[PDB]
């Protein structure tokens, strides 16, 4: 299949990237940063996990964001994305073949960042019995793959709609700050002063509207010991689901990309 | 035989951005595009590929639909500008569109001698020159054995050496029955190389036709320098009540200025004296031929300095 | 003499990238500078616009030094491929010009008449073509009426009817006494509008002269073109019997390259022997000229058509 | 002359940049909305205190964002090739793409700034007007002074490197130095190093960063929020040498990028 044909350029394109080595080595020894601070500090485990999960609602969207930002829109100022589709191709199997190809890159970063930085923590502790982190962080190094994959396809609809790379990266600042940084916070507001007409107990029924809050549930689940977060604990539905609604937000994220891609 | 466009015609919205093309193209013919202010210059280009749809009627590229793979196998396309990943190597970007196209990988260590860039191979694009760029935008598009090469302006930044041999390259390929089409926009360069011309203007068909078929076609007229002629007067005379003009240049030598529908028959009586003396003939070039087809399309001149 | 380039021998390095130049150039001429594979070319452009220090060597720019300010007045360059400011308006970086050359401001606006971009003046350059740019950065070369031009491959991308009404506005010029340098990679097409050409190779001078110069010097076949013979078989098998490497272009279509004690009588059995629909005889070129001038000095032909 | 009219095109430039009237106007509402709470804490000297660590955070930002493509941005554009060949200097287009960018960041600060030093008059009615020409005309005509360096930074920056995309690796990486890590590598000096190297030169250690400097020339009588600015009254030279070494910070940063550019 030509899909994974395609990703082995992308594969090797991102790593041949001089910005995305710089901020995944950025993104590796802030997180021994965490964990070694995080350790000297304490003598425990999930105290300190939701603080490393912190740093992954910021650099998981800024990794996938600096890295498929220009791929469709950046292909295009090239040329090649007019010499792609005249090659035996479809539409989708191009940005699967991206998805796919970006998306072992940054799954790369977390198995590069996380494991030398937990496995670390195994080592510094001797008598933390490291059998049960794996059950700790194997429920945390898929979420942050899983983070990053829906970045990846909010790359792929901002860079499917712009002409120019300039404006794509117009694009893709406004949706880190939006994302990460903006709709936790006018949360905040909304909590304070919406309760005559709009009841503020039914707002978090249905607060699937921003993944970094999903990412940040599932890395608290039964482990919580916070502030915004703990709106999450008001919800009757269980954690499993809270799974699958953060692998819905890649699905109904690829969906808006390719038919973008079919705009062109 | 190769490309066969039967009647098409393509809009954007309801304005008609090309209207009625009916092209042809054989196995071995090579083929020039050449429009200015129409969009045929790039939107027939796209539909020769599979980019676009003919919104009339249909096109045939190979005896197919331009959107199957198997036609796209055997189907070279350069584009104009195009810059590939510029962190990306030369050899694997060659070796990532072999992938692509379903080329053996064989024929990447070929075609980058074939190109030349064997020297410039396992280097980044972005240390690549705008030419050294474009003789690997040629080299992915003789990937496999491709029927038909789609060339929007291929020699942009090449060498002069390097653009006289490509255009060899394209009389290797052409005589292996590999027929191609030109988009250029220099004139001079490509009508000593094409074979029939595509000159089209506001969005439809101006005139299809050999370099031979569109002087014969267009009344324009030539120059023949005969050197050297003898005895001045009787065979400076006999052109002028013939509907054309000779030149009486007084270093014994006689240039006709000619309509061309007799072109051979005052060529087969320049040899009728027994001394033409090493004549020079003067065509209307390609450029001189865009020159009047804007003006059958009706596209006015500029003024006596404008451009 | 508006071009006094005198024994300059260009080195950085103990490289000799320009080796001992001699090169005039007169008050109405029109140059073609042709250079590649080294830095002859390039350095050469450098030299005559003064940024580049001449090295044991003077360069007199009509008569005077080329850093002096005053003579950068009288002076217009277009460069290689010129994004200028992607932010700014069109009107508003030609303006930006007019004041840096000390031209009035009564000028930009009626070049912007001249030269075809009224229509799309004032609006960003963003938004311009690589032919609105190459005709954006022709303007601020003409800017201030200039005694002597300097055009880098002025004719990319550009639009082919505004190709040839260019070397209209530099023959414009030409009249007026301006002398102009090209610094062309499209060559074929220029040499019906330079005076004299200048081929320099590995950063030494091959030949500097006009056409009619150089085909006096260099012993060059001639391509005898005729199309539309009656057996395209019988004259390959023929031609190549009377010791000229002649090719078939279509099913009937052949060129004979001469010699010249065959270019007049084997014409002869061109025309009362399979007659042809058109005989186009082609002088030897400036890039026939090229082809030999790089020959003297290196660079062997490649073999069965690659680069 | 010809160095206001490069800078004729350099100050129309920069009005015509999309991204630097976003980070302008987003320091204008950075600039009213600190001064909004710093009046409902009403804190008047710690007002100012909190104001300058804003344009410690900015003022370099948006000099960076205006000058990092000022050279290079000339060269790949190609018009530094044709700008060479006008009647031109080498240093004259540099300082007139200093003035050029300089009157920007003039016109950056007083739609910044003064419109939140006109803030106090809406809403505190009643504090000394007199002295706010004292307390924010020490601002107008710092934050310029600091940012005229960061300009000058720029044009080191750009003059060196031959790529534009190197040239914003070098903008972010000079933007982390200079505010992001010689305060923290002068707080491991106190901490890690324990005052165990050298106690008494501890204060010639302040002139080799403008940001401390824009720190000290405002919080030069007024003391409040300080943190790591706790070497301030240790210093045995007055203030009104501190500035002439921020003015010594532009002429030794503009005059290297004028050796650059001599031999670019």
């Amino acid at each position: 299949n030509q899909v994974w044909n395609i990703a082995r350029k992308e594969l090797s394109d991102g790593l041949r990237n001089r910005w995305l080595l710089a901020i995944s080595l950025l993104f590796a020894v802030l997180a021994v940063g965490i964990a070694w601070l995080g350790a000297a500090a304490s003598g425990s485990i999930p105290a300190t996990i939701a603080s490393l999960a912190s740093l992954a609602t910021f650099l998981m969207p800024l990794i996938a964001l600096l890295l498929a930002y220009d791929a469709i829109v950046g292909e295009d100022e090239g040329g090649t994305l007019m010499l792609l589709l005249t090659y035996p191709l479809g539409r989708g199997q191009i940005l699967l073949g991206k998805f796919v190809g970006h998306g072992l890159i940054l799954a790369l970063a977390v198995l590069i960042g996380f494991g030398c930085a937990a496995l670390a923590i195994a080592l510094l502790v001797e008598g933390v019995e490291l059998g049960m982190l794996f059950w700790a962080f194997g429920r945390f190094m898929i979420s942050s793959t899983l983070l990053g994959w829906v970045f990846l396809a909010f790359a792929y609809v901002l860079s499917g709609k712009v002409n120019e790379k300039s404006s794509a990266a117009g694009l893709a600042l406004g949706v880190w700050f939006l994302f990460v940084l903006v709709f936790d916070l006018v949360l905040l507001a909304l909590l304070v002063l919406s309760e005559g007409k709009f009841n503020p107990e039914l707002l978090p029924w249905l607060l699937l509207l921003n993944p970094t809050d999903i990412y940040r549930l599932i890395n608290l689940s039964g482990f919580e010991g916070m502030g915004v977060l703990s709106l999450g604990a008001d919800l009757p539905v269980p954690a499993a689901v809270l799974w699958l609604c953060l692998l819905a937000w890649i699905g109904v994220s690829l969906l808006l990309a390719y038919a973008i891609f079919r705009r062109r | 035989n190769a490309v066969e466009i039967q009647g098409v015609s393509q809009r954007y919205g309801s304005m008609t951005v090309l209207h009625d093309l009916n092209l042809n193209l054989g196995e071995g013919e090579v083929l020039g595009l050449f429009g200015h202010n129409g969009a045929g210059k790039t939107t027939s280009m796209k539909l020769i590929l599979g980019l676009l749809s003919p919104s009339e009627g249909q096109v045939k590229v190979l005896g197919r639909a331009p959107n199957d793979p198997q036609v796209r196998r055997q189907l070279g396309y350069l584009p104009e500008n195009v810059t590939f990943y510029p962190q990306l190597s030369g050899r694997e970007t060659l070796r990532h569109f072999a992938r692509l196209k379903g080329a053996a990988l064989t024929q990447v260590d070929e075609l980058l001698e074939q190109v030349g860039l064997a020297h410039a191979a396992d280097r980044r694009v972005k240390t690549y020159s705008k030419g050294m760029r474009q003789r690997l935008g040629l080299a992915q598009a003789l990937l496999g054995e491709p029927r038909l090469l789609l060339l929007d302006e291929p020699t942009v930044g090449l060498d002069p050496i390097a653009t006289q041999d490509l255009y060899l390259l394209i009389d290797r390929l052409r005589q292996r029955g590999t027929s191609i089409i030109l988009c250029s926009h220099v004139l001079p360069g490509v009508e000593a190389h094409i074979n029939r011309a595509a000159i089209l203007a506001k969005g439809c068909l101006q005139a299809v036709g050999s370099l031979s078929q569109l002087r014969a076609e267009a009344g324009l007229p030539v120059r023949i320098r005969a050197s050297g002629i003898s005895e001045r007067d009787s065979w400076l005379q006999r052109w002028t009540d013939a509907g054309h003009s000779a030149r009486g240049l007084s270093e014994s030598s006689i240039e006709v200025v000619a309509v061309n529908g007799h072109k051979l028959v005052l060529l087969r009586q320049l040899l009728g004296e027994g001394e033409p003396e090493d004549i020079e003939i003067h065509q209307p070039s390609l450029e001189d031929l865009y020159r009047y087809y804007m003006e059958r399309a009706g596209d006015v001149r500029a003024q006596e300095g404008r451009l």
